[PDB]
């Protein structure tokens, strides 16, 4: 059976972790609790080809900064993460996560990931945005971002809804198997 | 064209969370298991 790295990276908060319980054991959190370090391991099948997914989460919280690095060791994929709802956390994958990636792993494919896509239509959340000069991430900037970054893939999902979960995992076996 | 399957046989290998008395996780060698993780 093949062997493939999963690494999750981004802001704290901008949902690593719900996506990955969420997809592997069909199941949201809800709770929050900052990652420090965790590693999981799935079975799938891709065609008749057993596939062992490692998924290994990471900690957006710059005070494991220094420890971060250890998860990217002969990684297979890189997950980049913002939140279509937070424009810091997208601005900060320009700044932060891309350079950080990059640096350990050059040569590893990128997926750029919009989470929470069950937020941007949330008119709530908009107002909160909107009387703090922030604005949502739409589809357009997020495929921008991705051109930018070199990223291979920019896919928008919920964890919450599951809109487009599997998807992000399902392009991330296939960018990898092929 | 591949067909992927939804993941089964879910396993978590490794932990670590901060308690207020430093880092703990498991299994009690997660330590080593990060070092040689970091290991190429
Ligand atoms: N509405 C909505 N909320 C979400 C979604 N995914 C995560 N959240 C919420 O956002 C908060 C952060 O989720 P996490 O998955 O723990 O965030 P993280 O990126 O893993 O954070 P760190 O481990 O600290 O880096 C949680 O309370 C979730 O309930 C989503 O798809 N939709
Ligand atoms: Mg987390
Ligand atoms: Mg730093
Ligand atoms: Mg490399």
């Amino acid at each position: 059976p093949t062997s493939i790295k999963l690494v999750v990276v981004g802001d704290g908060a901008v949902g690593k972790t719900c996506l990955l319980i969420s997809y592997s054991i069909r199941k949201f959190p809800e709770d929050y609790i900052p990652t420090v370090f965790d590693n999981y391991v799935v079975s799938l099948t891709a065609g008749t080809r057993q596939i062992q997914l490692a998924l290994w989460d990471t900690a957006g919280l710059e005070e494991y900064d220094q420890l971060r690095p250890l998860s990217y060791s002969s990684a297979s994929i890189f997950l980049i993460c913002f939140s279509v709802t937070s424009s810091v956390s997208y601005d900060n994958v320009i700044t932060k996560w891309h350079p950080e990636v990059i640096h350990f792993a050059p040569k590893v494919p990128i997926i750029l990931v919009g989470t929470k896509l069950d937020t941007r239509n949330d008119p709530a959340i908009v107002k909160r945005l909107t009387e703090q000069g922030m604005t949502v991430i739409n589809t357009a900037k997020g495929e921008e971002l991705k051109n930018r970054i070199k990223a291979v893939k920019y896919i928008e999902c919920s964890a919450k809804t599951s809109e487009n979960l599997k998807t992000v995992f399902d392009e991330a076996v296939k960018t990898v198997l092929m | 064209e591949l067909i992927i399957s939804d993941p089964t046989d879910f396993e978590q290998i490794t932990h670590v969370e901060l308690g207020d008395s430093g880092l703990t996780g498991f299994p009690p060698e997660w330590r080593e298991k990060l070092i040689k993780a970091g290991l190429t």
